[PDB]
């Protein structure tokens, strides 16, 4: 294995209707398990997975405060930024923050990271050593010194280094089933002819988990043709994903082509032919 | 201020099976800012009671959501997804094609 | 758990 515990926070200012929207979604690699939505009919931290249901009030209450406090600082933050940029309070802006920690295939801390973005762009990134910040703008520099004089990297590092890894562990456990279970790709090719002398071959991978997958169309030995149209992996809506690669072939030649499909839930790679 | 236009993919949970119940999906991604309008359409009409996931974003900070609804493919019925966003002159409509 | 405290910018 190799795992990650990561959160994504978003704050969007709402001019007319006061208080900015604050969303917060957490993940144990690829599986959302919690979320806070200050807009939701319940402004509280809720479980998004079922293995999370077996969690006591203490946790939910605590995490609810955390998200609430962040929402608060983020509201202060959005104000400050509106200032650094000399911006009207009548327009909307977005503050995003992503942070996560990763484990080694060997089960301990690997790397940790943290970043903020404003109006869609990088703003302040916590450095690799996890002891420093890189502003990306000059407003960001003010945020950068403010940050260092305050010692934020310090905190962030602790969390990132213990807390974060320690709980990832606990979550992997409570999600023993779901989380460590791989689902391979149902596979298949399809023919959709274009002209009198050529068709499209489409290699399909459906229902797989996790989402990392690799589809390749190669003809009789060598690799990658002139055109492999490859759609962004997508969600089926059930926990699994879908993906497909297409290539255009001259009729008759349809078996000169083979599609290879790679996926963790496959004891070994799979080859398809029309 | 950075803006990214939405990428759209209309596509069902399970392979299209005329008469066999399913789930219709409109997957919008890689957009900024996060205000977006997404409607599922059935022969031009907007399907009521559609659902979507929790706003979330990816590494390049762009957002993505999945909108969906239960449905039943037919050889005649025409389905589509209609999306709106600041980055779009006018809503963009992309038709479901059971082949994708 | 999310991080106990966030950066003030």
């Amino acid at each position: 294995g190799s795992h990650s515990l990561k959160y994504f926070h978003t704050s969007v200012s709402r001019p007319g209707r006061g208080e900015p929207r604050f969303i917060s979604v957490g993940y144990v690699d690829d599986t959302q398990f919690v979320r806070f939505d200050n807009d939701a009919a319940s402004p509280r931290m809720v479980p998004r997975a079922p293995w999370m249901e077996q969690e006591g009030s203490e946790y939910w209450d605590r995490e609810t405060r955390s998200a609430r406090d962040t929402a608060q600082i983020f509201r202060v933050n959005l104000r400050t930024l509106r200032g650094y940029y000399n911006q009207s309070e009548a327009g909307s802006h977005t503050l995003q923050w992503m942070h996560g920690c990763e484990l080694g295939p060997d089960g301990r801390f690997l790397r940790g990271y943290e970043q903020f973005a404003y109006d869609g762009k990088d703003y302040l990134t916590l450095n690799e050593d996890l002891r420093s910040w890189t502003a990306v703008d000059t407003a960001a520099q003010i945020s950068e010194q403010k940050s260092n004089d305050a010692s934020e990297a310090e905190h962030q590092r602790a969390y990132l280094e213990d807390t974060c890894v320690e709980w990832l562990h606990k979550y992997l456990e409570k999600g023993k089933e779901t989380l460590l279970h791989l689902e391979p790709p149902k596979t298949h090719v399809t023919h959709h002819p274009i002209s009198d002398h050529e068709a499209t071959l489409r290699c399909w991978a459906l229902g797989f988990y996790p989402a990392e997958i690799t589809l390749t169309w190669q003809q009789d030995g060598e690799g990658h043709t002139q055109d492999t149209e490859l759609v962004e992996t997508r969600p089926a809506g059930d926990g699994t994903f879908q993906k497909w690669a297409a290539v255009v072939v001259p009729s008759g030649e349809e078996q000169a082509y083979t599609c290879h499909v790679q996926h963790e839930g496959l004891p070994e790679p799979v080859t398809l032919r029309w | 201020m950075i803006q990214r236009t939405p990428k759209i993919q209309v596509y069902s949970r399970h392979p299209a099976e005329n008469g066999k119940s399913n789930f219709l999906n409109c997957y919008v991604s890689g957009f900024h800012p996060s205000d977006i309008e997404v409607d599922l359409l059935k022969n031009g009409e907007r399907i009521e009671k559609v659902e979507h996931s929790d706003l979330s974003f990816s590494k390049d900070w762009s957002f993505y959501l999945l909108y969906y609804t239960e449905f039943t493919p037919t050889e005649k019925d025409e389905y589509a997804c209609r999306v709106n966003h600041v980055t779009l002159s006018q809503p963009k409509i992309v038709k479901w094609d059971r082949d994708m | 758990v999310t991080a106990p405290r966030t950066l003030l910018l």
